[PDB]
């Protein structure tokens, strides 16, 4: 499974940003974020087969994952400079994994900077 | 038949029926506060996976020595029997009988 | 075939045979002191539920992060492998194989 | 009915017995060396015929205390320890996990 | 299922009291619980209706006994060597399951009966 | 299962000693345990009679080897780089199960054999 992250850049507090996972070559597409000098966090998971979603602790009520274009999108809302991190896309056969260690294929990432 | 649902507090329960035995896998992570001995009210276990008697499913929190259990009554309204918790990664693969 | 017994020290074990598989449920509450690594001598798992190989049943104590295990050897004389304990509500559902 | 035993790493033994689409397991041995938290047990891999389609989390208990852990068997068979860093103890745990 | 607690009142240290629990329906196991004001609820005893199997909690071991009079449709909890500490409201509860000791594991409950020692 | 230990006695630091267990009855795995007076009983090694697989506990890692010969219907435990700390009574044990390390997990036991290291 090949993964490439699109979207992402600089934005302000309260703004919105839509990310995109271009998938090629897994059933569940995971979303992770890592701020420099901080613990890697699970953001969201989406099933390609079904459209089932799951959202981690990090961005509950302010993020939404969707299916499309072999694309997985991650909508981010009410953005705050704390959500500043590099956003990664990941793949696995399994539901509902939240650990970086539980994902087999990874993407290069995309930087998201708020305020 | 397979099923997955986020019971409550971010806890996922994945189920697979094989005759009179249900195979389980605890997933997700605790995203909100879960009170000790409380009901998991976001998702109920479907009728086809509901046992005749109350089942205590043992799990473990990633990174430490912490264990917990989730009971599945005949109603499918799961109850958390760990202490009050608001964080951690709950895991555990096992089985429970339908009968 | 079904069976229930108070193993010793207040711990109950409920069992149900289904072919070569025994379904179990740890019940009751610790009503007296149970030594670490001790035999539960009040009740023996009857012959029909005794495995060929020693089974280590992982359970959890209600209200905390505490776990334990009870061994069912071929003799049916169960053993407690938690530390010395005199209180708590032990729970745990699962299956173990027979022949 | 195929059986297998191997010391995964750190002195931890894993015994498996395949019965159709279900694998019976038994955690054994004792911790003889330091095992890092969330680390791969690199001494032995689970053979292919016992490897699951989905990552299975086997909950075990350490003899003499209230301590619990889990070992994951991924589809690769390279087991991962999910307890904290440990260098002593007697790990135990019997159960089943599904295969296809 | 419907549950009504009978018996109970004032008595002295070392005395005995027989509590009754009237049951209507359809449960298999009838549980006994006690709660002192400003104190944690405790499991006392459980008795199977079909079989006559009993189980006793930590709270009143060796000084309490449950029995059934299978008609009357009654379960009774006998308490002996009573001490003002056993002062609480005594509840009767019902479930399909053996051997449950938690309030959460019981489905049907009775109004209770006060026991003052 | 009947178990009788042979070998063992007095030896010096860095020396080697071969212990023997004569087994009678019927297959199990044969475990090796050691207990110093006023000290915790330790698991040393185990061997499966049917397969020949070995497992070595924390107590004497890189310093012991188990072996099995049938007949002689004997299990040998070889200790090397011996130190006065390895001074204890060495027991032989039997069980149906692999890979048990607790004294409580073994059904049949031998009288033992004293090993004194100076």
């Amino acid at each position: 499974v090949q993964l490439v992250e699109s979207g992402g850049g600089l934005v302000q507090a309260g703004d919105s940003l839509r990310l995109s996972c271009a998938v090629s070559g897994s059933n569940v597409i995971g979303w992770f974020r890592q701020a420099p000098g901080k613990e890697r966090e699970f953001v969201a998971a989406i099933s390609w087969s079904t459209g089932s979603t799951y959202y981690g602790r990090s961005m509950k009520g302010r993020c939404a994952a969707s299916r499309d274009k072999n694309t997985v999108a991650l909508q981010l809302n009410s953005l705050k400079p704390e959500d500043t991190a590099v956003y990664y896309c990941a793949a696995t056969l399994d539901w509902g994994k939240t650990l970086s260690d539980e994902y087999d294929y990874w993407g290069q990432g995309t930087q998201v900077t708020v305020s | 038949k397979s099923w997955s649902g986020e019971l409550g507090g971010g806890i996922i329960l994945s189920l697979r029926k094989k005759g009179t035995t249900v195979e389980y896998s605890i997933g997700g992570e605790i995203s909100s506060s879960i009170l000790a001995n409380s009901n998991l009210v976001n998702r109920s276990v479907p009728n086809e996976f509901c046992p005749r008697n109350r089942c205590s499913l043992v799990g473990h929190m990633v990174g430490g020595w912490n264990a917990f259990h989730i009971d599945i009554p005949s109603s499918g309204v799961c109850q958390w029997f760990g202490p009050t918790a608001s964080s951690g990664t709950p895991r555990g693969t096992g089985t429970y009988p339908i009968d």
